[PDB]
Parts: structure tokens; sequence; C-alpha cells
RNA sequence: AGAGACCGAUAGCGCACAAGUAGAGUGAUCGAAAGAUGAAAAGCACUUUGAAAAGAGGGUUAAAUAGCACGUGAAAUUGUUGAAAGGGAAGCGCUUGUGACCAGACUUGCGCCCGGCGGAUCAUCCGGUGUUCUCACCGGUGCACUCCGCCGGGCUCAGGCCA
RNA sequence: CCGGGACCGAGGACCGCGCUCUGCAAGGAUGCUGGCGUAAUGGUCACCAGCGACCCGUCUUGAAACACGGACCAAGGAGUCAAGGUUUUGCGCGAGUGUUUGGGUGUAAAACCCGCACGCGUAAUGAAAGUGAACGUAGGUGAGAGCUUCGGCGCAUCAUCGA
RNA sequence: AGACUAAUCGAACCAUCUAGUAGCUGGUUACCGCCGAAGUUUCCCUCAGGAUAGCAGUGUCGACCUUCAGUUUUAUGAGGU
RNA sequence: GUCCCACCCAUACCCCGCCCUCAGGGUAGAAACGAUGCCCUGAGGAGUAGGCGGCCGUGGAGGUCAGUGACGAAGCCUAGG
């Protein structure tokens, strides 16, 4: 039970990771590449204006 | 239709290079396999015994993974998958899974005969 | 990861490349520092010269908190002031004021020189000073004073 | 910027959801890729400007990419369909791929799509019937 | 037979980045575009030195281009294919342009503070493709700790494998004709 | 009490079952093997042969190629039927021959001309829409010598195998 | 300078070198003709025939050995994990670097955030008390990629003489 | 008589330490491609075993300096078969 | 015992076809490319102990084929391809 389950990695590495998604999510052709749905939607950063 | 003129096919070899020892035992295979004896007769390249696999076997590349007909086998599950030979039909020819269903069987040939593609195993 | 390694190339080949009159049995040679003077003196002294012996006296429960003074040069000394004012006494534009920095708030006991100093006059409180860095401090226009 | 099509190629080179790679051969399911072959040339899907072919029921259906609005999918297509004559279609479609330098290497690639799918929607004539060799005398009884 | 003593014998330098930096394989492109096609050797130089590793990529600092922007080279372009680092012993910093694989922050901080601009690899291949008026430069291969304990042995004053330092650990014996011999 | 990038009946605790059981040793102690018919027994009424056990009919079920030796039923080994070889071993490699069996390709395509037939408008033009802003589409106009299919005749070209 | 015979046909618009120069034997085969369009060509399996061919694994200078293990089939069956080192490859920051002992928060063994200390590195040398890195644009000489106003400036590194 | 002590005696049987240690026998599981050895030097209560040097592979960097050679020629020394 | 003609055959030598390895070149005012691609040219291929690279299968986990299936999934047999 005691070999090594959890690994440990930089908490810069971390930002920079979450950082690359957040500028990738706003390339539509990575979205049509990815397998979604997307022929059907106005802008692709979709804002709703607080009607939620 | 009739495939595009290529050179000649030649094979070079239609054995199956078979494994030594094989034929008098129940318990092994005829899937080659490497003999790693210090005093084996074949890996030791003896007259009058089995050959062994080389790179020097090798076929042309324009005939390569090519059925004596022309075409190169491309295996299919459905009618969605058959569409993308519509570019190809005197380069590649079909082959539906052994899984698909009769009337998918009978829908994707009705869809390969208007395309034009040759199907190898329709007669069922 | 094990679908990378070594041992799974090995397959299909008798002695798992370990060699054939020479088996890898268990523990040939010894276990550990086994035959440090006798059979493993060759590594021992081309590698390692200086195992064997005794130097120099003994020393009963020792205390390293006697023996704590870091030490920070002279060249870095104006590196301890914050980058806006740094930027104005090195622009040069106070000509009559200077700085005092205190060296044991920043964890430094011992103050050595090693390179070369600005012509800015300053003061610093240390535990210890060297001798070249009084004399550089002096030769700047400014002065250290011990504060314990 | 830091995002252009040959870094989209890069990215979705070694794989995406639109590859169906397999022994003798690779092929991609995009629908602004001509031939079906995987290739930077012909991935629609990454460069700016692209040409697309699809059947209708009765003729063609091209769609080609606004470079305008890459932000905006939903008007980023530019799509009309030609159901008058094939020769007619083919020059359209040979002038709206050469006349303008808009994605002029797919000139041949675009035609030939549109003959293809032209050529697939005539009435298939009747096969002829098979024939026997060894087995016609085991029926002969 | 044919009597020759090597056959098949392969290159000894890199051919390709083992990196997989998108980027990097972008900026290859380029270069391998730019030797190929244009006649100048920092080119091809250039490129070569866009192969190697990190341990064969050292650090420079703006120290060492100071150094080297005296004597008539203050209007020259530097050129370093690895990472600049900021110098605290350096209170001034010089004008100068600098063209580098990336910049620290404090580094960058520092030079658009002088006065100065720095550029890319992109930017530098776009204004001086051919290299003019430029010097390249390395930082120090040996400066390293692991080199310190290549080949040691007898009468090489290499530094040696201890798990701490004192009166305790090695000395004695072989070190000091007090006990026994000395190396 | 709640969970798993754990094992899946020679695995996982010795034990998924009347398992610390059956069994061995005077005794301290040692210690197994063994899960699965079908949705529902609806687990074969009755006739006949036979000393009996059983067999043949005949029945239930989607199936008895699921019958309480019961899901799927491989190899070692054995029986019958069919084919073949054998003068102190057999097996194997290269290359023909005889006998048994068999996968492909082929069955035309293209173009042109002449005639017949059904057509429905081709170029052109103007109005609107989109666009890569110069090309397209749609709305109407055409008028037999345009375009578009069908048939019959002719012509040329190329297309299987062995020489 | 004239005969006879054998094996082969790689490449796929033009470009070049030449000659006997409306053309050619000059950077790789084309033309005419016959039979058959199926078991004909071809492929698999079984048998006879010509030549060849000692039983595998292992120790050993030497194994087909009168050296050892092996009657046959099915399933199981052997370089793994932890701590501490070392060199090399990839990644982040960089004179600094490391959030997770702990606290806040949470869609709850996930994810996100927070701070004092601390570890390694930035300074060594002696047994120890102790002391502690610039004469020079951080030195001189011989080689050095590259750049250059063509005179020269000279990274990394090697050798050597000094501080 | 080294005899007997539950078919066990020149030191009974049962469980645990215990997966006791072995310089000694036996085994060690798919394919292709490229390169490719040694039984020799020194030390060890060492001679069926190790460390050390040698042979080999892989990863490279600086030249491409033009650099070198199990070789011949010319000039000039040593040797005791 | 000596001399002289013709003739037979190795995985050896010469010419041609094919495979792999290594080495040297060409390819963007892109009518462009699984740029890890394509085209041109030359040489080489034996191997235990051992070293490195590329690939084929088995049990599970994340993403994706809007994947196959009681009109038959998995498994098994098969001198049928
Ligand atoms: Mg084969
Ligand atoms: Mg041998
Ligand atoms: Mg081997
Ligand atoms: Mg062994
Ligand atoms: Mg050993
Ligand atoms: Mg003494
Ligand atoms: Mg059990
Ligand atoms: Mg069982
Ligand atoms: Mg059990
Ligand atoms: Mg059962
Ligand atoms: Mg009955
Ligand atoms: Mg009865
Ligand atoms: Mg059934
Ligand atoms: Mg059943
Ligand atoms: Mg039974
Ligand atoms: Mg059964
Ligand atoms: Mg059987
Ligand atoms: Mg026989
Ligand atoms: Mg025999
Ligand atoms: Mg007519
Ligand atoms: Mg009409
Ligand atoms: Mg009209
Ligand atoms: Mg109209
Ligand atoms: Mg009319
Ligand atoms: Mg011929
Ligand atoms: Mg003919
Ligand atoms: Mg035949
Ligand atoms: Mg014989
Ligand atoms: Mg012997
Ligand atoms: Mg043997
Ligand atoms: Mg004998
Ligand atoms: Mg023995
Ligand atoms: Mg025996
Ligand atoms: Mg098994
Ligand atoms: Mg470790
Ligand atoms: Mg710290
Ligand atoms: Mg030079
Ligand atoms: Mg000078
Ligand atoms: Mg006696
Ligand atoms: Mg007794
Ligand atoms: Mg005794
Ligand atoms: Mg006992
Ligand atoms: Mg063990
Ligand atoms: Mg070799
Ligand atoms: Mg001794
Ligand atoms: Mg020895
Ligand atoms: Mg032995
Ligand atoms: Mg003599
Ligand atoms: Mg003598
Ligand atoms: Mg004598
Ligand atoms: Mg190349
Ligand atoms: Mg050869
Ligand atoms: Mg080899
Ligand atoms: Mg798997
Ligand atoms: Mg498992
Ligand atoms: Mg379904
Ligand atoms: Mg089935």
């Amino acid at each position: 039970i005691w070999r090594k389950w959890h690994v440990k990695i930089n908490q810069g590495q971390k930002r920079f990771a979450t950082a690359s998604a957040l500028a990738a999510s706003a390339v539509a052709p990575l979205l049509m590449a990815r397998g979604h749905q997307v022929s059907t939607v106005p802008e692709v950063p979709l804002v709703v204006d607080s009607a939620a | 239709v009739a495939a595009k003129k290529h050179v000649p096919i030649v094979k070079k070899r239609t054995k199956r290079f078979m494994r030594h020892q094989s034929d008098r035992f129940k318990c092994l295979d005829s899937a080659w396999r490497k003999p790693k004896g210090i005093d084996n007769r074949v890996r030791r390249r003896f007259k009058g015994n089995l050959a062994m696999p080389s790179i020097g076997y090798g076929s042309n590349k324009k005939t390569k993974h090519m059925m004596p007909s022309g075409h190169k086998a491309f295996l299919v599950h459905n009618v969605k998958d058959v569409e993308l030979l519509l570019m190809h039909n005197r380069t590649y020819a079909a082959e539906i899974a052994h899984n698909v269903s009769s009337r998918k069987r009978i829908d994707i040939i009705t869809r390969a005969k208007q395309l034009g593609v040759k199907v190898t195993n329709a007669k069922a | 990861p094990t679908r990378f390694s070594k041992t799974r190339k090995h397959r299909g080949h008798v002695s798992a490349g370990k060699g054939r009159v020479g088996k890898h049995r268990k523990h040939p040679g010894g276990r550990g520092m086994a035959g440090g003077q006798h059979h493993h003196r060759t590594n021992l002294d081309k590698y390692h010269p200086g195992y064997f012996g005794k130097v120099g006296m003994r020393h009963f429960h020792l205390l390293r908190n006697h023996y704590w003074r870091p030490s920070i040069n002279i060249d870095k000394l104006w590196s301890l002031v914050p980058s806006d004012v740094r930027e104005q006494y090195l622009s040069g534009q106070k000509k009559d004021t200077a700085p005092v920095i205190d060296l044991l708030s920043h964890g430094y006991a011992k103050l050595l020189g090693k390179g070369r100093l600005p012509e800015i006059p300053v003061v610093v409180r240390a535990r210890y000073v060297s001798a070249e860095a009084e004399r550089k401090v002096k030769e700047a226009g400014g002065v250290v004073e011990l504060v314990a | 910027s830091n995002v252009s099509a040959d870094l989209i190629w890069e990215v979705s080179r070694n794989y995406n959801s639109f590859l169906v790679k397999q022994r003798t051969g690779t092929f991609s399911r995009d629908a602004l890729n001509l031939t079906n072959q995987h290739s930077r040339k012909h991935a629609g899907f990454v460069n700016d400007k692209a040409l697309g072919i699809v059947p209708a029921e009765k003729g063609v259906k091209v769609i080609a990419k606004k470079v305008k609005a890459a932000n905006k999918p939903a008007s980023s297509l530019y799509t009309v369909t030609y159901k008058s004559t094939a020769r007619k279609a083919y020059k359209a479609i040979a002038s709206q791929a050469a006349k303008h330098g808009y994605r002029a290497d797919l000139r041949q690639a675009a035609v030939a799509r549109a003959s293809a799918i032209l050529r697939s929607q005539r009435p298939v004539k009747p096969e002829p019937p098979k024939k026997l060799r060894g087995a016609a005398a085991r029926r002969a009884a | 037979g044919i009597d020759l003593r090597w056959k098949h014998v392969r290159s000894s330098h890199r051919k390709a980045p083992k990196s997989d930096n998108v980027y990097l394989k972008l900026l290859v492109k380029l270069y391998r575009f730019l030797a190929r096609r244009t006649e100048a050797p920092f080119n091809k130089v250039v490129l070569r030195r866009l192969f190697m590793s990190r341990i064969n990529r050292p650090p420079v600092s703006l120290s060492r281009i100071a150094r080297n922007l005296k004597n008539g080279n203050e209007k020259k372009t530097v050129v370093v294919v690895a990472t600049v680092t900021d110098d605290n012993r350096l209170l001034q910093v010089p004008k100068m342009e600098v063209a580098a694989l990336r910049f620290t922050a404090k580094a960058r901080a520092r030079i658009e503070a002088a006065g100065g601009r720095t550029l890319t690899l992109d930017q530098l291949a776009l204004e001086k493709p051919t290299g003019a008026n430029t010097l390249l430069l390395r930082g120090p291969k040996n400066a390293r700790e692991a080199v310190k304990h290549f080949g040691f042995g007898p009468h090489k004053h290499k530094k040696p494998y201890v798990r701490s330092k004192g009166r305790k650990f090695e000395r004695a014996r072989g070190r000091r004709r007090s006990r026994g011999f000395k190396v």
C-alpha cells in the first residue's frame, strides 16, 4: 500500500496549463476538431446578458 | 470498374515460414519464432533446412498492400463509412465487417452500386 | 511506467541480459562495505582517498546556534534598498541625504568586501566587519559602527 | 497574435476527431475536406480559405469559408446550390475557385468531386447474372 | 570481401530537436528555409544552435553583454540563443538592443528602463535576414557543478562525492603524510 | 456505515456451497475437493419391446444441437464412414507431375456523326439577393439552326489470358 | 567489316549531349498478327519421383553423442516495489527556487487560495582559536566560430605566464 | 550393540524465528533492423570468486581546422642473436 | 614422372531488377505539404555474450468514432480465401 500514488507538480506549470486551456478555448476550429457541435452558435465567446 | 495501369505484381515468396519442429509436437503452434539455441542448425543456416525471414523479402512500394485485382482493402461498418470512397473508386475497395447485420449489409451494397465501389464479399 | 522498460525487450532471450557463464548469482563479493582493506582497496584508493583514519580533536555537545553568522559581500550591499529609492540614489537627485542599512533586520551579521562601491556615503550596522570592507566604506565617504 | 493556421495544423497534426486511421491508408471525415485525405493542403477546418461540396436532393451544394467572420461560425459559410446543368456548374465552381485567388490549387479537386456526385445520381444498369465453373457438374443433377 | 574498417556509420550531431514545442517547430522551419536559401553562415550557425539542449545552452548575463559591448561594438546587435538573466552586481546598465530566445522579467524590465528594446528571433529574421552588423554570444559551458566531478583521480584536484563536509569526512589517510601518505 | 484505474471460481481469505466441515494422527497439531438446466418444472401423459435397467414411438418448450451425468463444450485419447500410402523407422527443404478443390479478371466504356421520338428554353436582356465586391443565384424574356435526354445505324480509340 | 544463339524492357508530357541533320539506332520497347474468353493461366492440399537433410534445452576449448532433463495435453509460472545517490532527455522559474506540517474555501479523499519559519544555492579555508577574494577597461601571450568602415574586434574552449 | 525411547535416534515429534544464508547446480515467455567482444595487466587466507586497466555500445559537442597513417623513400643513432 | 589442348561447377567476380541502412542535394512574393511529405544520386548488408531503435498482441482508465448488435454480441471448429 505504500507505493507512490499521488504526484507533485509545480504551481507555476499548473497555472500555465490552465491559462493555456483558457487561451485554446476561444478558437472555433479546435472546438470543431474536438467533436463539438457548434455549427449554430453566433459568437464563440458566448455571453448571456445576466438572464440567469 | 478496372483500376489504373500499374507494374506487374511479384510476390518473391508464397510459403509461410513455418516454425521449426512444429510438425512433430502438438503443443507448438505454426507461428514463426526465432530460435535462440547455441547449436541450432536453422540458426546456423545449415544446408537443406528451413529458411529464415529477412528484410530482403520486402515488396515494391507500388504494389505493396494491393490485392491481385489492383485495389486496396478498406474496412467499413455502415453506410456513412462507405461514402469516404467517393473519390477513390479505382484505387480502393470496400469490405464489410463481420458483425454487420443483413439489413445494413444490403444498404451498403445498394449505396456502393451507385457509387461504383467494388465489394469483395457481397454474395451473401 | 512498465510499458517502457528494458525487461520487455529481453523476453524470449535466455539469461535476461545477465550473461551465460556469469549467471548473476545472489551476492558475489559481499554485502555493503565488505572488503574495504582486502579486495576493494583499488576502488577505495583510486576513488574516495581518505576513508580510513582519525584527524582532529573532538567536541562534546555541539550547539550550532553559537556559530551562526551569515555574511554578505559589499557588491550586493546596494541590493538591500528598494528599487524605487535605489534608482533615485544612483541617478543622483538627493545630494544631501544618506541611507543607513541594518544588516541584522535582513539576517546578516558580518560584512565582507569583495567588489566595488559607488561614491555615495552610507552607514552600515553589522555585528562583524572586515578590514578591507571598512577601508572601502571609508573611501566611499561612509562609516560603519558596531551594533551587537 | 499568437494563433494561426499553421499553429492549428501543428496542434491537430497528430490526432483529431475527424481522423480515421487504420491499415492501408489514412482518411479524414471532414465536411470541408476534399478527397477525404489527411494533409495540410486538404485540411479545410484549419486553413483560412477552404471549399466543400455536398450532394443535394437533385444537384450540388457548394460551401465556402468567409474570412471576415472567423469568430462567428453561424454566419461564416457561403452556400450555393447548383441544379441547372453539369457544364454550367463546372464553370461556376471553376471560376469561384480560380478567378480571385481563393485556393486556386484546389480547382481540380473541387471540380472532380462535383463530377463524381453528378455521375452517382444516374439510374444504375442491372448487373448480369453470375456463371458457374466447377459447380456446373454438381448442379446438372 | 571488401576490407573496410567502418560501415553504416551514423552522424555525430543532432539533425532534429528533441523538444516538441510547436513554436520551436515553426522557428526551425523558418530558419531551415533561411539557411537553405541564404549565403550567410550566420543562418547555419543559428540553426544548429537552435538544436542544442538546455545544458548546451547556458544563460548569459547583462554583465557579460556589457563586457562585449566595448571597443567599438556599442552599435552592433547581440544574438544569444539562450535565456538572459539580470545581474544584481551591475548598478548602471548601458543602452543596447538585444535579440534573445527569451528574457527574464527583471532583465526585460531593466532593459526597457534604460531605454533599450527587446527583440524576438522572428523580428531578427525580419529586420536582418543576413545577420549583418551582429555578434553571437555563448554562456559558460563548463560553469556547472557536475563538471567539477568529471574525471576524478589522483593528482587531478577534482571534487569528490561526499554526503557532508567536515573533519570526519575524507581527509585522514592519503591526504596528509601524518597518516600514511598523500594521494 | 460508505467507497475502489483491486481479484473474478487452479484467481480472491484455508472457506462465494451443511468450512475450520469431511478426513489422518495416541497426542501437541495437520486440513481439502465442490458455483451456472429453463422466463416459468411446463422435470416426458400414454402405446409397445424387454426379467429389470433401459429402448422405440408419441408429448411440453422459441430450442431437449438445454432431459436433474442438465448454459457455452476446445486439446491430449477413442469409434464409424470417406480418400490415400507402406521391401529393417517416420517426419522435413528445393523443383516438376498426377488427383481433389478454389479465389480473381471478363460479360465493355468513351467520344463523334446521321436519322427517328419526347421535350423545355439555350445565348441575350432587365429587377432583387449574396459575395472572394466581381462573379454567382433567383424573378420574368426567348422560339427551333439553341439546350436536353431516349432509340436505331455507322466510325475511331482503349480494354482479360496464352503465344 | 559480316553472321548464329541466349537472358532482360527498369522509367512515364518537352528540357540535355550529339549525328549521316524535311530526320535519327542521340537522357531505358515499340509495331503487326493468331487462338481462347474458361479451370485455359494461376493458387491450396494429398501422393510418387531427382538432390539435400543426425534431437531439442543446457554447461563446455570441443555435443547427434555410450554427458544430464524431456510419455502426452490444458491452465498457472520468474528483474518487481520503497528510501537514498548518480549521469542523460523534456518542462517551469531564475540569484533565487520549493503552495499541500498547517489554515481558508468547496458541486467534498477532487479542484482553488493563503502565510511565518525551513531545506538547497549565493564564500572559502584550518584540528582549532580564527581570518576571509579588483595594481590593469577583472591581466599578458599563441590558437579560435562570427562580424567588420577591411584596419580590425574577437564567444565557447585548449595551453601557458601572472594577480 | 552407540543399543532402545510409537515403522523416526552418534541427540524424538509439533509450531514459530523462517520466504534462515549460499563465492554452488537448474530455469528465465512476441517480431524486425544496426553495431559488436573477452579468457590478458595489477591487488586480495585469492586459485569454481571480486575490484582495477583493457576490448564494446549509446548520447553528444568543437572543427571541418584540412588533419592524420600497423606503409615506402632519404639523412642520422643504439643492439650482441 | 614431365609437358600441351578443350571442357564441368560455389552463397566468389561482372551486368540487370527488388528490399533495408547510411551519406549528399532540390521543394514558398506558396497553382501549397499525412514538411514526420515528395523527387534525384552513391555505397554497403555474415555473427554468440552484449548494446540501442522501431513495431505486434493481453487486462484495466480518460477523450472521441452522434461506432456494431436478439433480423444474432462474445466464444469455438473449418487439406475455404
Ligand atoms: Mg505471404
Ligand atoms: Mg558453439
Ligand atoms: Mg542475442
Ligand atoms: Mg543461465
Ligand atoms: Mg559478474
Ligand atoms: Mg600514527
Ligand atoms: Mg479457492
Ligand atoms: Mg473447476
Ligand atoms: Mg482454497
Ligand atoms: Mg458447469
Ligand atoms: Mg423416450
Ligand atoms: Mg420405465
Ligand atoms: Mg439454442
Ligand atoms: Mg445449450
Ligand atoms: Mg460429461
Ligand atoms: Mg453442456
Ligand atoms: Mg481430438
Ligand atoms: Mg509418408
Ligand atoms: Mg530417413
Ligand atoms: Mg433525332
Ligand atoms: Mg415545359
Ligand atoms: Mg423562358
Ligand atoms: Mg434564368
Ligand atoms: Mg417557344
Ligand atoms: Mg521480347
Ligand atoms: Mg487478339
Ligand atoms: Mg493446374
Ligand atoms: Mg545424405
Ligand atoms: Mg571436459
Ligand atoms: Mg547440443
Ligand atoms: Mg561415445
Ligand atoms: Mg549435472
Ligand atoms: Mg529421463
Ligand atoms: Mg499460460
Ligand atoms: Mg530514485
Ligand atoms: Mg529561502
Ligand atoms: Mg576566420
Ligand atoms: Mg588590442
Ligand atoms: Mg563402535
Ligand atoms: Mg524405532
Ligand atoms: Mg550424529
Ligand atoms: Mg519442523
Ligand atoms: Mg527466494
Ligand atoms: Mg559487423
Ligand atoms: Mg591478507
Ligand atoms: Mg584470477
Ligand atoms: Mg560451473
Ligand atoms: Mg653474443
Ligand atoms: Mg643474450
Ligand atoms: Mg653466444
Ligand atoms: Mg535529406
Ligand atoms: Mg557484398
Ligand atoms: Mg546483421
Ligand atoms: Mg488495450
Ligand atoms: Mg489485472
Ligand atoms: Mg444501433
Ligand atoms: Mg456470431
